[PDB]
RNA sequence: AUUAAACCUUGUACCUUUUGCAUAAUGAACUAACUAGAAAACUUCUAACUAAAAGAAUUACAGCUAGAAACCCCGAAACCAAAC
RNA sequence: AACGAGCUUGGUGAUAGCUGGUUACCCAAAAAAUGAAUUUAAGUUCAAUUUUAAACUUGCUAAAAAAACAAAAUCAAAAA
């Protein structure tokens, strides 16, 4: 899968810790649905954790959208233009606090 | 099926600004249903490539296959509804951009063998496809000369790098 | 077919540990009579965990909890 | 193929023997420090159990045994695998202080006071 | 037909997408991509292995031609580095070789030192002073 | 016809994926997009870099005089303040800010050295790579998208003229530290 | 394989409909009626499975017994062929003797 | 080491000697690789963590 | 048809049957269903034990 | 009872939050997967 | 792996089958669709009621009732009856 | 237009101890080809092995002396 695949070198994206260090997410986007099942677990997220991973990094925006909604998506877009979208669907609270911390850091 | 080449003529582009190169014209013209292999179609469409329209004309009208009267019949018609319909200026002003043949739609029949015993026969039909641009022909390639070759290698030697090192 | 010099020097390195096993297994500290018991207590509790352990084998509680926390699935916000 | 019933003349020292490897005929060692250096693989089945028996499953990786006859008759039937060395105490016997801070040296010896720093 | 599979299109992609760098018919047809994707990811899961053997082996090659500038055989100088309690490891003393040449002929000359120490020390037998490279720093 | 309503679904997101492909979507401004609040958007963009912002300088220093042309036309069919003024403070505090640094680390080097390393490090090419992505193409406003790189390296040194008001030379010399004297690592004199 | 290139028009289920809506209703009927009838004359369907359940083998079996002098000539014929294979079947081939 | 000069330990050296600081920058995964010892899906996709560390200075002391 | 606490109920028996045992009897707590299953059988000592209690 | 109570805080009970009893069904196994199928326990 | 598609390095097609081995041997030109494990006597699991259980007919010295859980596809030479 | 006995339809999904085939994932354990009967040795049933669950208590190695023939297979207290 190496010579299937591309690959690239070890990098920063704008030499990240020589100066200062700067945090690259920059946006959650977090759609919900009121009441659907799937979902269930993402709505204590924004109950629980989303203020405090908030307050934790405030160079992140993050947005939480109630809608009717049939799968709960995260949208993680960053500095150099990178935008990752996640299934939230029936995870719960745990796995979302966790995944969404990987994707800040 | 499928006809997408004869759609290709009905694109119209935004008028061009006073400070910008002047377009080409583009024409498409097939031929469906030729009987006629494709194979054997593609050494007639094959050799016409990049030349001019005059120049292709000439060298099908002296050629003894079936396809050579078909392909010039085509570029004949190519040709008058550039002029007529693609407002191409000079008739003599065209190149052939592109020349492939297709396979079309084929007939099963029985070929009779010695012992009660038969094969399935095929009644091949092909398409013939060119899309003409108006302009000179381009410029044919010219070899790689012995200095162009060797600078090529020295810059393979000046790529090199340390492998599997800081 | 003669054998290699590595094959033949590795041999008597091995043979040479084993000469020291014959030599530290020749000093027992304790003789065989005075072996008897010295671990008796051990021993016997040991078995009485192994014992335990094969005869404690029983279902599990059920708790309503469980069963009625399946109806949390359609939580929603009012 | 059946087990062997080895002299007793093997396990009987000689003069020099207790010279070279510097043991005194009395005041023999209490513990064994064996490890397991050859595999179990090709070998008769009873030699396979006596090792599991032993503890020496993982190889290179020291146990402890008591120097009495009868481990001392398990590890003779599996001597050719395994290296016996005498464990010693230069610091003594580990205390409930100095249990955390022990450490094993490659020479024999149990040493209950590990820092980690130069000799000094 | 009451049940019928609706989703083997994207069961042949999974495939077919780890095949389409190979050449022939192995590219684009599942019965034979198949069989030679299986045959990549078999090689590729042993390949990990040996690729650790092979930067080795390397290292090894670039450390002879690095210590026989300065006139040492590959055996003789690790060893005697490692004597003098210095415990870096191959793949740095490359690095060192390449990018370093005016510490790496140091440590040629401190390895040779202690190769010439252990020459003497054996050399003359009885009670002779160690040597001054040959000293070794205990820990406890 | 096989049963079934969520393969069709499936291959819908395929036929997306092959129309991109053949047909790329012409760039969009962020802003356009959902998920977007500027007010927000402006205080991250502070609170990023760890540096403290009087939000309606920062506000000024995103506005190019190009935008506020077409909402003038647009409004044809609140004057505001332009980046201009935040833009020659920043740019001039810049230039003195990499001069003084070069000439402490490097005294000798002549004056035309500074003179073209200092216009290399404000140079379009490099101050386009690093306003792009911290984030300042996207806060942008402006006429045209995707930002022109003139218009692009005016609003980067604008905000630099914002920050040094509001926190002064010394803070404001930090950031050319960290951003712009950065990118000269791993670089030849005599490229530059 | 190939997929459809378009969605399917969407299905509509209409939930409140009066056999929806109403049923389950008199399936308590002999608790709560005194048990003057059983649920099981409730079902409707084949006149020789009302009430019954049994394998292939029971069900073919029963359908001749019910009907079976009212059958078409074809499908006795067939029925009482079934009958013989499952007998042959069941009754002689399988794993567990 | 530098360009004239170097010190080696035996085999580490004294703290007040090197002192040598870092900054985590980015802590992410690898990404996936395939583990196959046959089928097509008798097959293990590994990620594990991983971080990235940027060095930002190393400093000695006249303490020789 | 155990009513109440029926953890409460384990205790008691636990305390009541150890001394003749000898050891904690093993016993699984089925609250869905209100029953208490004990390993062995000791109905005649538990059925006159909650004659006692008036059950 | 303090079960009763616990209703009265939960979502209400309905056809979509149905479950049986843990472990009171089985699972059938297909000849289909490599574990099952091939000659197939035969 | 690589700066680099190929050069360098590693690597005796697959299924069945032999035997737990083949450089045996069978089968496969390729694509799409179709194409082969089915039953409740006993056992186990989950509940209802319990010296009784089951909605008549049955079982019972803790049993009885209900639920769940199971046993393939293709292929002869033949044989017989009635037509042609 | 395949006669040691025509062809067609039905019986009929004839039967085949024989040949071939028998479709997702993961975790785990795991024999044999010893013995016995069989128109039975291309099969099957039982023992033996393996396995899953359950109950409760000794098992493996080693085992002296002493015995049964004898200078290690049975048997085999205490121990470890
Ligand atoms: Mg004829
Ligand atoms: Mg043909
Ligand atoms: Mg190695
Ligand atoms: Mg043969
Ligand atoms: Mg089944
Ligand atoms: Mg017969
Ligand atoms: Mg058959
Ligand atoms: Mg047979
Ligand atoms: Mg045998
Ligand atoms: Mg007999
Ligand atoms: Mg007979
Ligand atoms: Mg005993």
């Amino acid at each position: 899968t190496g010579r299937g695949t591309s690959s690239r070198f070890l990098t920063s994206v704008l030499h990240n810790g020589l100066g200062r260090y700067v945090q690259q997410l920059q946006r959650l986007s977090l759609s919900l649905s009121r009441d659907a099942p799937s979902s269930r677990g993402a709505r204590e997220f924004v109950e629980r954790e989303v203020t405090d991973f908030a307050r934790r990094n405030p160079g992140v925006v993050v947005y939480v959208n109630p809608r009717p909604c049939a799968m709960p998506r995260i949208v993680a877009e960053y500095l150099n233009g990178a935008v990752r979208e996640e299934n939230v669907n029936s995870k719960s609270v745990e796995e979302i606090k966790s995944l969404v911390q990987k994707l800040a850091d | 099926i499928s006809r997408k080449w004869e759609k290709k003529n009905k694109i119209v582009y935004p008028p061009q600004l006073p400070g910008e190169p002047r377009r080409p014209a583009e024409i498409y013209h097939c031929r469906r249903q030729i009987k006629y292999s494709k194979d054997k179609m593609w050494y007639l469409a094959k050799m016409i490539r990049g030349m001019s329209i005059d120049q292709a004309l000439a060298q099908l009208e002296f050629n003894d296959k079936k396809g050579a009267q078909i392909i010039k019949e085509v570029l004949l018609e190519a040709q008058d509804m550039a002029v007529r319909d693609h407002n191409v200026e000079f008739r003599s002003n065209l190149h052939i951009a592109e020349s492939t043949s297709g396979r079309g739609q084929c007939l099963k029949r029985i070929r009779y063998h010695g012992r009660g015993r038969f094969g399935i026969m095929e009644k091949v039909y092909c398409h013939y496809f060119v899309k003409l641009v108006e302009g000179p022909p381009p410029p044919p390639e010219v070899p790689k000369t012995a200095v162009d070759h060797a600078k090529d290698y020295i810059q393979q030697l000046r790529s090199r790098t340390i492998i599997h090192t800081l | 077919r003669t054998v290699s010099f590595q094959a033949k020097e590795s041999m008597i390195r091995r043979l040479e540990v084993e000469a020291e096993n014959h030599y530290w297994l020749s000093m027992p500290y304790m003789t065989a009579e005075q072996e008897c018991g010295h671990a008796a207590e051990r021993r016997a509790q040991a078995f009485e965990a192994i014992k335990a352990a094969a005869t404690s084998k029983f279902p599990k509680h059920r708790y309503i909890a469980d069963q009625l926390d399946h109806l949390n699935i359609s939580k929603k916000w009012s | 193929f059946t087990k062997s019933r080895i002299p007793d003349k093997v396990f009987q020292p000689k003069p020099e023997d207790h010279e070279k490897y510097g043991g005194d005929p009395q005041n023999p060692h209490k513990l064994h420090i064996v490890t397991r250096i050859r595999s179990t693989k090709r070998r008769p089945y009873w030699e396979k159990d006596t090792i599991k028996m032993l503890g020496l499953q993982k190889a290179h990786s020291p146990q402890i045994h008591k120097n009495i006859p009868s481990v001392n008759a398990k590890l003779k039937v599996v001597k050719h695998l395994i290296r016996i060395q005498p464990l010693k105490l230069p610091q003594g016997l580990p205390t409930e202080e100095t249990m955390s801070s022990t450490c094993l040296k490659s020479t024999g010896e149990l040493v209950v006071q590990w820092h980690l720093k130069p000799v000094e | 037909l009451r049940n019928r599979l609706t989703d083997r299109y994207w069961r042949v992609q999974e495939v077919l997408k780890h095949a389409q760098h190979f050449r022939g018919r192995k590219n684009r047809c599942y019965r034979l991509a198949v069989r030679a994707v299986t045959r990549a990811f078999v090689k590729c899961t042993k390949a990990r292995r040996l690729k650790k053997r092979n930067l080795r082996t390397l290292w090894i090659n670039r450390i002879t031609a690095a210590s026989q500038e300065h006139g040492l055989k590959y055996p003789a100088f690790i060893v005697n580095l490692i004597k003098c309690q210095v415990e870096l490891n191959r793949k740095v003393l490359v690095d060192l070789a390449i990018y370093e040449p005016k510490t790496f002929k140091s440590l040629a000359a401190l390895a040779k030192r202690r190769q010439q120490e252990g020459f003497a020390a054996a050399l003359g037998d009885g009670k002779e002073p160690e040597g001054i490279f040959s000293r070794v720093v205990q820990y406890h | 016809v096989k049963k079934g309503f969520r393969a069709a679904f499936r291959f819908q997101k395929e036929l997306e994926r092959w129309r991109l492909l053949r047909c790329p979507p012409p760039p969009v401004r962020r802003s356009e997009k959902p998920n977007w609040d500027y007010h927000a958007e402006v205080q991250a963009f502070g609170s990023r870099l760890q540096e403290t912002f009087s939000l309606d300088l920062l506000k000024t220093a995103f506005i190019n005089s190009c935008y506020i042309k077409s909402e003038e036309a647009k409004r044809q069919s609140l004057n505001l303040k332009d980046n201009q003024e935040l833009f020659e403070q920043g740019l001039s505090f810049s230039h003195r800010c990499l001069t003084q640094f070069l000439e402490d680390e490097f005294p000798d080097l002549p004056a035309e050295g500074t003179e073209s390393l200092v216009s290399f490090l404000t140079g379009e090419a490099v101050v386009c790579h690093v306003a792009r992505n911290l984030a300042v193409e996207q806060l942008t406003l402006s006429a045209e998208f995707p930002v022109p790189l003139p218009v692009l390296r005016q609003t980067f040194f604008a905000v630099i003229g914002a920050l040094l008001q509001s926190s002064g030379p010394e803070r404001a010399a930090l950031f050319i530290r960290d951003f712009l004297i950065t990118q000269m690592t791993g670089k030849e004199l005599f490229e530059m | 394989a190939f997929v459809r290139l378009t969605l399917p028009p969407p299905k509509v289920v209409d939930r409140w409909n009066e056999k929806r809506a109403l049923f389950g209703v008199y399936d308590n009927i002999g608790i709560l009626g005194n048990f003057e009838k059983h649920p099981k004359e409730l079902i409707k369907g084949p006149v020789w499975l009302r009430g019954w359940r049994g394998n292939e083998l029971q069900r073919c079996v029963r359908k001749k017994k019910f009907v079976g002098n009212r059958m078409f000539i074809e499908d006795l014929h067939n029925l009482n062929k079934r009958i013989s294979y499952l007998y042959k079947h069941f009754n002689r081939h399988g794993k567990y003797r | 080491g530098a360009d004239n000069f170097t010190l080696l330990g035996k085999p580490l050296l004294r703290k007040e000697l090197v002192r040598v600081e870092a900054t985590v920058i980015e802590k992410t995964e690898s990404w996936p690789k395939i583990n196959m010892k046959k089928n097509f899906r008798k097959k293990k996709i590994i990620v594990n963590p991983q971080t990235i560390l940027r060095i930002n200075t190393i400093e000695i002391a006249p303490r020789l | 048809k155990v009513e109440g606490d029926i953890w409460a109920l384990q205790k008691d028996v636990e305390e009541f049957l150890s001394p003749l045992l000898g050891k904690t009897p093993i016993t699984q707590v089925n609250e869905v269903t209100g029953t208490l299953r004990i390993k062995g059988y000791f109905d005649e000592q538990l059925k006159a034990w909650l004659l006692e209690k008036g059950f | 009872g303090t079960s009763l109570d616990l209703l009265r805080s939960l979502p209400r009970v309905s056809l979509a939050n149905l479950k049986p009893s843990p472990n009171s069904r089985k699972r059938e196994r297909r000849p289909r997967d490599r574990r099952r199928g091939r000659k197939c326990g035969r």
